[PDB]
RNA sequence: GCCGAGGUGGUGGAAUUGGUAGACACGCUACCUUGAGGUGGUAGUUUACGGGUUCAAGUCCCGUCCUCGGUACCA
RNA sequence: GAUAUUGAAUGUUGGUACAGCUUGUACAGGAUAGGUAGGAGCCUUGGAAACCGGAGCGCCAGCUUCGGUGGAGGCAUCGGUGGGAUACUACCCUGGCUGUAUUGACCUUCUAACCCGCCGCCCUUAUCGGGCGGGGAGACAGUGUCAGGUGGGCAGUUUGACU
RNA sequence: CUGGAAGGUUAAGAGGAGCGCUUAGCGUAAGCGAAGGUGCGAAUUGAAGCCCCAGUAAACGGCGGCCGUAACUAUAACGGU
């Protein structure tokens, strides 16, 4: 194929990154933690940057060149892995930065020092 | 099918039974492999299926006549160059034949083996093909077995080269043959099941009988009572006599009954796991520097291996020493250790005390007993020092067998009890770990870590080193190459620090833009294009 | 029970087991119940299935 | 161990004798010449 | 008195003849850290006994002593 | 569980009975030589050198086939190598695809056997059964033989002597 | 008991490598011996169960020791194992 969607998935441990296709059928996929870093490393905008570095050499085989990057939950790796996939030989057009927000929805767990 | 069926076969020496009630069956085709501590018949077994021994007791059946034995040490192998299908082999794995007394023993096996792969057989009884190989002679035989005319019966102790070359296994354990299809990896995965199982079941039975042994001793001291405080008072004496025996009754049924859940269940105790405990100490005072090895140069004729090799190396080190197939590993101890050619100059400290191990198993003052070679002064000289060493770190009663009369796979075992029981402060281990264990082995990987240093590591092995090495020598083409870390594509100066400069600032300028996204708006934005830019543009070149 | 075509029948013997011990025991016909013809009209009568394998017209 | 010995013969192959012996003080195949009733003379025996 | 059980370092306690003043967790000692304690970090002390068997003994064996408990005189 | 009632299709992975043929280099070398025998010539207008495309292997050196442009050229002893000569014959089972016939196993699906303490009609004023017509299950189930496990639910029995 | 079941084992039935026995024949003897009949029979396949892995106690059942420590006169809130 040719053009498919990034579904990026930064959170407070780890930012994960899946190339799928358009009704959701995924090509490749690579996780700041199938990198190699387990520690707190996980969580550090180089590794979503080396994830989407990647999830981009897997992407590129069968196939696919534009994506259509979607942004979900909330980290810190959202802008390097939008800009390695720019320089790992793809491009990047829309940016849907897509967090699931409840409106109300269920309860939280609790906060933490308490 | 089937080509050979072994039924009930046993063998006797002079230590005890070595083998016994051994049901095993050879293939079309099978890669079946030996496993088993070393002196348990590993290599008396091949003798057994070869007809090489005549064995005690037990059937051995056999179809097809053709019996490939490349054996350990056979000890000036002959020069019969016949057959040129073997002259494959010797040339593949890149081995001159021009001798056979001046050889390294790194290629005397690829020699041996290579004769005997080629004669012809469709049944191969060897016993350790992975002794001195290098990895692309150890890929090599991979692929020989795989693209083989038949079945092959080897005696690995190797995790590494049965993963990929077996079917079955026949390990050899508390004097009995048990066989298991399939892989090596999860053969003791099945091991430590069958353990657990058979552990269970122990355990269970000895919980039972303490307990019945329990409650049949608490009526006996019910019995007693019941039998002396009768004839005291309100029933003649009869009534109260005929209690205890109605107690003394249940206190024999409940005891036939553990004697016949006993004779049925006959679930052994688990035999104990192997353990050597072996360790050293080597804790002398020791000063600082060891050995200087100025301008080396050897050669062999026109065969040239040493020049200008200049590498100096003191006390408290790991020195790993690494050759592929024949870099002289064995050939540079001995001309660091002795004269006729070092051509140039070898210094080394005259008060230090070098323990030398060797590759080739040739210098045992033979026909002696361990009694009379093992240095043992008076009393627990025997015990306290050498013979709780021996059987601590593999010995059975075998105070005296002659030390080639021994089983092979020990006497790499003598030299090692007579190095490490003394502390000699230095040692050289011109290849180890090949004919031991994969419980013996790794106790020599574990405690040579915690060694005192100066320690000379020649290893064809890849894993043993790692526990083994700070400094390496690798020999190569025109001579040494002292290296100290991996060493290779020439560590440069411009092209790599362009690289490192340019990502440790791309991650400045990604992690400052990534931390707060929409501040400081812009000027993040040029510097990282530039920079990815710059990066492509040093990568290019 | 018994067979229609011929006197097959339920007999009976032992079931000697192990130890030779002699329960009592009983050998029933393989019947299986079809449809055949033996008057003019079909009946649907017990059959054996040793007389059903390509003898009785079924 | 004490084991329990058969004696047979070489120029009839006939077994003839019994006498026990160890298995530790006497590891290796022991042999005696004895009487052959068969071949009438003394003969080399051999444990089997 | 009889039977059954255990007798190790200050403590509780594992050890199928193969190295233990102790191998394992605590105490204990010397130092460090702290204002001084505690925690924390570093190093340090012949198997109840006597006589064997053994190349080797806590173990295997023969005897003595102690303590738990059952089994008795008596109150 | 097998087997008998109990057969009709469509794929599957092994193996035969008839069949297709391809895969082959340690170095020296102009190269890819598996070896045993003949061997000084063969292939060409029913097409050679060369280019190109693709099935195919490859120890990526170079081979293998097929088709398409081309136009009379390839190729062999001998020359060299080295342990051994290149044009047919077979094999070697090292490493594939495709079809016919059965063979074993597995998955689906069908319906005509079997089953229906499902409906309607008739025998028939009958909650029996039994003929017909539908529906449902359907090679299962049930049932017979054979077998293993389970089985105090039941049965026959044993459970010593001196004192 | 309940659930899982990758794997080990595990029957009969299947399969039939082979080895006997007999025998025309070949062998001066000694012995070998095709085909057939027939006796036995290995490798392979072969379920449930069991081994294994989890849950279940208003299931069957089971529910500990010893040592120190407080103004002493004693116990131990406490600590160790
Ligand atoms: N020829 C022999 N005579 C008496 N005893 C022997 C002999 N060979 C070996 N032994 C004893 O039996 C043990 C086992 O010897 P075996 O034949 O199993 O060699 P192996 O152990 O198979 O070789 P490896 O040690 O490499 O496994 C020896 O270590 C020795 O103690
Ligand atoms: N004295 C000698 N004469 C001729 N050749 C020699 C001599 N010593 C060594 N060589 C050659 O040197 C080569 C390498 O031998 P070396 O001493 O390095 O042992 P190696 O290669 O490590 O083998 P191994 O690992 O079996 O000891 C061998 O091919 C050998 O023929």
């Amino acid at each position: 194929i040719e053009s498919g969607i990034a579904h990026i998935r930064s959170t407070f441990n780890n930012t994960i990154v899946t190339i799928t296709d358009t009704h959701g059928n995924a090509i490749s996929w690579s996780s700041a933690g199938a990198l190699g870093f387990r520690g707190s490393r996980k969580s550090t905008p180089f590794a979503a940057q080396m994830a989407a570095e990647t999830a981009a050499k897997g992407s590129i085989e069968h196939g696919l060149k534009t994506l259509e990057v979607t942004v979900k939950g909330p980290g810190s790796g959202r802008e390097a892995a939008i800009r390695a996939l720019q320089a790992a030989g793809l491009e990047v057009t829309a940016i849907r930065d897509v967090t699931p927000v409840p409106h109300n929805g269920c309860r939280p767990p609790k906060r933490r020092r308490v | 099918k089937e080509i050979v069926t072994l039924t009930n076969v046993s063998y006797e020496v002079k230590d005890q039974t070595v083998f016994k009630h051994v049901n095993a069956s050879v293939q079309q085709g099978d890669i079946i492999g030996i496993i088993g501590k070393n002196g348990a018949g590993k290599s008396t077994l091949l003798h057994l299926i070869h007809n090489d021994l005549a064995p005690a007791q037990g059937q051995i059946l056999r179809k097809d006549i053709k019996l490939a034995l490349v054996e350990q040490e056979t000890a000036a192998y002959s020069f019969a160059d016949q057959t040129p299908a073997e002259k494959k082999l010797l040339e593949k794995w890149h081995v001159p034949l021009r001798d056979f007394h001046q050889l390294s023993g790194g290629e005397k096996l690829k020699a041996r083996l290579a004769k005997g792969l080629s004669e012809d057989a469709d049944l191969l009884l060897l016993d350790q093909p992975t002794n001195h190989l290098d990895e692309k002679s150890l890929q090599f035989l991979i692929q020989q077995l795989k693209h083989y005319n038949g079945t092959v019966i080897l005696v690995s102790h190797d995790r590494y080269f049965l993963d990929e070359a077996a079917t079955k296994i026949w390990s050899l354990e508390d004097q009995t043959l048990i066989e298991f299809k399939g892989n090596y990896s999860g053969y003791m995965k099945f091991r430590e099941k069958k353990r657990l199982t058979q552990q269970r079941e122990y355990e269970k039975q000895q919980k039972m009988v303490e307990r019945i042994e329990a409650q049949m001793n608490g009526l006996a001291s019910w019995s007693e009572k019941a039998h002396a405080q009768s004839t005291k008072k309100e029933g003649f004496k009869e009534y109260h006599r005929v209690k205890a025996k109605r107690t003394d009754a249940q206190i024999k049924s409940k005891q036939k009954r553990l004697e016949k859940e006993l004779e049925k269940a006959k679930a052994e105790p688990v035999t104990p796991e192997y353990t050597v405990r072996f360790s050293i100490d080597t804790t002398h005072k020791t000063g600082k520097r060891f050995l200087e090895v100025q301008n080396v140069t050897k050669a062999f004729g026109e065969r040239t291996l040493f020049k200008n090799a200049n590498f100096t190396i003191q006390h408290g080190e790991k020195v790993a020493i690494i050759g592929p197939n024949g870099s002289g590993k064995t050939t540079l101890l001995n001309i660091i250790l002795g004269q006729e050619t070092a051509e140039g100059s070898v210094w080394v400290s005259p008060s230090a005390n070098i323990g030398y191990l060797t590759q080739e198993v040739f210098d045992l003052p033979l026909e002696q007993t361990p009694e009379e070679l093992f240095e043992n002064e008076t009393f627990k000289a025997r015990g306290h020092v050498q013979n709780l060493m021996r059987h601590l770190g593999f010995t059975a009663a075998q105070w005296t067998e002659p030390i080639k009369h021994m089983s092979m796979g020990e006497r790499v075992k003598i030299k090692l009890m007579a190095y490490i029981l003394e502390e000699k402060d230095v040692l050289i281990l011109d290849q180890p770990t090949n004919h031991l264990d994969l419980p013996s082995r790794e106790q020599l990987e574990e405690t040579l870590s915690q060694y005192s240093g100066t320690l000379l590591a020649v290893s064809h092995d890849r894993y043993f080193l790692e526990k083994t090495t700070n400094s390496k020598l690798v020999i190569s083409n025109n001579g040494i190459e002292k290296q100290l870390a991996a060493a290779a594509a020439a560590a440069a100066a411009a092209a790599a620090a362009a690289a490192a400069a340019a990502a440790a600032a791309a991650a400045a300028a990604a992690a400052a833009a990534a931390a707060a996204a929409a501040a400081a708006a812009a000027a993040a934005a040029a510097a990282a294009a530039a920079a990815a830019a710059a990066a492509a543009a040093a990568a290019a070149a | 029970r018994k067979c229609v075509i011929t006197g097959k029948k339920t007999t009976a013997g032992n079931n000697r087991s192990h130890a030779m011990n002699a329960s009592k025991r009983t050998w029933g016909a393989n019947l299986q119940k079809v449809r055949i013809l033996v008057n003019g009209k079909p009946k649907k009568v017990y059959v054996s299935a040793r007389a059903l394998k390509s003898g009785k017209v079924e | 161990m004490r084991v329990n010995i058969t004696l047979a013969c070489t120029e009839c192959g006939e077994r003839n004798y019994i006498s026990k012996k160890n298995k530790r003080n006497n590891p290796d195949r022991v042999e005696f010449k004895k009487y052959c009733p068969r071949d009438k003379k003394s003969t080399l025996h051999r444990e089997t």
